[PDB]
DNA sequence: ATCGATGTATATATCTGACACGTGCCTGGAGACTAGGGAGTAATCCCCTTGGCGGTTAAAACGCGGGGGACAGCGCGTACGTGCGTTTAAGCGGTGCTAGAGCTG
DNA sequence: AGCTCTAGCACCGCTTAAACGCACGTACGCGCTGTCCCCCGCGTTTTAACCGCCAAGGGGATTACTCCCTAGTCTCCAGGCACGTGTCAGATATATACATCGAT
């Protein structure tokens, strides 16, 4: 039989691969479309610098990764491994965002 | 529209890998999407306003950097 | 000097305009004065920066308007900015 | 006769003192004419909202005089003024009477 | 005689101290603690009474906010008892640890 | 020289502080952990206040200096002057 | 007229003392700027830049690189506990994050 | 056409790096990052020095204001090093012209 | 259910010290005028962003088995809430006095 | 450097409420087990992100020109803050009626 990894084995390898990596983990064009539909609610006919979208992507990914460390910490605090939306809500509540 | 769904589940999974999480619940991703959207709202609600001050209608990276400086998250890498 | 500058009488006039039968404590007056000073410092700092952004050496009504739209939260700003323009209108009509 | 700038703008807060504080605070080398008027209007509007909510809280506590507890109840109950002064603590303010649902008895 | 069930008198204190607004720490022990900590930075300092007041109430507000966060992450862990790990989790998520 | 006043932050004082925080039940090591947290918080705030005091060539820590030290850490305090 | 000598060489610094004084004046922080204040500020800026640069050079040597990349700066800032405290609210572009796994996440044999 | 004389700390970071690591080069993105870092630290030191200058009703910013701002916002031990280094530079500015 | 304590919502008489109101003054705000420098406006341009087409491939979408982690249930014993006697020190009032804050030249 | 005066520190005595130590009961954190469900690994499809290249146009930067707005100066006065007064809002006492917890 072909070798099949245990559930959670290659997940740790993927964590180790992406923790040392620095490239953006969200695709450029879907995030660009998201930015341009979000900016449409504040002013029509806007334009964007490419570096502006890059800065938005960098900041959004940094914020999401930091939120993921906090939600992982409070998921471990609940004697679990899987992160739940209640863990994210707790992390945002302790951080004073809600 | 559907561009909030453009942040696909592998992208949230990769961001959780960079955050160090093995197991991700199925209700995380859309919730994460919402949180991401909310965060972007605030930054855009600043950034275009800076553009609104400049009598411009293109958003430069410099306005985004100083928009991010307002909430307390200074971003190095695009200027000072 | 010995002179203790504060916003006590102006906050008192605002309170009597809003609630004529309601008094205020001296401690609450101190909190109101510190709140006015802190909000003024915040808006003035943002206006000073927004002047520095566009190489402008002056603070106009546009600086304060954009500073209010950044700093004061949403519909409050949607009130205050509009209300501010009314004051500017009363400063331009009355000359 | 000299008429003050606050009465010109129909405001209670001092326009001239705000102009003096803007100039002496050295925020910029120049200060426009309408900027102290606008800032004083914003300040008195914010003071009006805080004082109105504090007076409502004092009437709910049937107190004629506003105490700092009424100010804390005014800022913390309003969700929209809450994040304006989220980082700010208030002298003698206390906290909202909030109890979690899990800790409540059956 | 009469004795309340354990947990209900504590709920009475939660309603009592959230309604009230004065200091919960005694003034003189906090003043002595402030004098102990401040002597590490300069010997023979002096403190205004209002300085001790401001230090005490700011510390009280910080500790009550920390207790809010600690109780929230305690009930997140399906517990009604706050534990030290709740406090380190709260201070870690807040960014001060 | 004062010594061992951190125990002046007593057992029921920490209990009362938790009651205002909405805490129903309290563990035993909570008292020691909160004493440590209060100690480090006062160390930071008092260090900043003394640093402000030394710049004014003063030897009494003014409440105004404590207010600005708390403002520098993001915890703005009202009611003692602005 | 005497030979034009920069204030940085007089102070013994690489950072520009005169530019710091000019930006202090143009930043309008106060109506008067002292003589030694730009010298002190240039020295502090040079020291902080030197600290993070030598930590990033050590990080680049550990990764066996002769060019300092933003990943090296991220590793230099975050591995030092005290520079991390200085920049706890700062995100570095293309910096990534520290490789850190919590203790319970590791599998057991 | 005409271009604004773009202002940055590019060469000085390079000289400091060559002082501490002569062999090691550095990318342009790290020039942007380090320039942003030094600009941010300059802004916070200058703002804090102006803030203390306003607090003592002093119209000037001397080396004492900068030193106290460094002791305030910079975290502990390197602060003393920075302070010492700053003091050394001041001495080298006073012994010379 | 049930009653008894037990904390809680609504009507009047008394005191106090903290706040509302009145007096004085003096200094900062207001009226007037000018320069000149900074802000507003018109014309250019070029580069920087937007839009579009081919392709093609890595990544996203989807199906599906499974196993391991989430979650519910139960036993325990111990740690923590609650009560009472004791004592310990906080709190308050009063005295004194001097280091040092604050103001001025 | 000098003068003033003020509040911060030190000590002392009385009182009384808070803290502390101990007894005691039981509520809950934790450990263990059973279940089941739903997320992960991986194979197969598919799709659109991205790279490359090109057109275009328009908008931010650049310059010159103008003009009018605000810092600056001078002079005068009335409004805002030290100080004094007085008076009443709230705390405290009683009395009367209501919703809640415990133990049976």
């Amino acid at each position: 039989k072909p070798h099949r990894y245990r559930p959670g084995t290659v997940a740790l390898r993927e964590i180790r691969r992406y923790q040392k990596s620095t490239e953006l983990l969200i695709r450029k064009l879907p995030f660009q479309r998201l930015v341009r539909e979000i900016a449409q609610d504040f002013k029509t006919d806007l334009r964007f610098q490419s570096s502006a979208v890059m800065a938005l992507q960098e900041a959004s990914e940094a914020y999401l990764v930091a939120l993921f460390e906090d939600t992982n910490l409070a998921a471990i605090h609940a004697k679990r491994v899987t992160i739940m939306p209640k863990d994210i809500q707790l992390a945002r509540r302790i951080r004073g965002e809600r | 529209r559907d561009n909030i769904q453009g942040i696909t589940k592998p992208a949230i999974r990769r961001l959780a890998r960079r955050g160090g999480v093995k197991r991700i619940s199925g209700l995380i991703y859309e919730e994460t999407r919402g949180v991401l959207k909310v965060f972007l709202e605030n930054v855009i609600r600043d950034a275009v306003t800076y553009t609104e001050h400049a009598k411009r209608k293109t958003v430069t990276a410099m306005d985004v950097v100083y928009a991010l400086k307002r909430q307390g998250r200074t971003l190095y890498g695009f200027g000072g | 000097k010995t002179r203790k500058e504060s916003y006590a009488i102006y906050v008192y006039k605002v309170l009597k305009q809003v609630h004529p039968d309601t008094g205020i404590s001296s401690k609450a007056m101190s909190i109101m004065n510190s709140f006015v000073n802190d909000v003024f410092e915040r808006i003035a700092g943002e206006a000073s920066r927004l002047a520095h952004y566009n190489k402008r050496s002056t603070i106009t009504s546009r600086e304060i308007q954009t500073a209010v739209r950044l700093l004061l939260p949403g519909e409050l700003a949607k009130h205050a900015v509009s209300e501010g323009t009314k004051a500017v209108t009363k400063y331009t009509s009355a000359k | 006769k000299a008429k003050t700038r606050s009465s010109r703008a129909g405001l209670q807060f001092p326009v001239g003192r705000v102009h003096r504080l803007l100039r002496k605070g050295n925020y910029a080398e120049r200060v426009g004419a309408g900027a102290p008027v606008y800032l004083a209007a914003v300040l008195e509007y914010l003071t009006a909202e805080i004082l109105e909510l504090a007076g409502n809280a004092a009437r709910d506590n049937k107190k004629t005089r506003i105490i700092p507890r009424h100010l804390q109840l005014a800022v913390r109950n309003d969700e929209e003024l809450n994040k304006l002064l989220g980082r700010v603590t208030i002298a003698q303010g206390g906290v909202l009477p909030n109890i979690q649902s899990v800790l409540l008895p059956k």
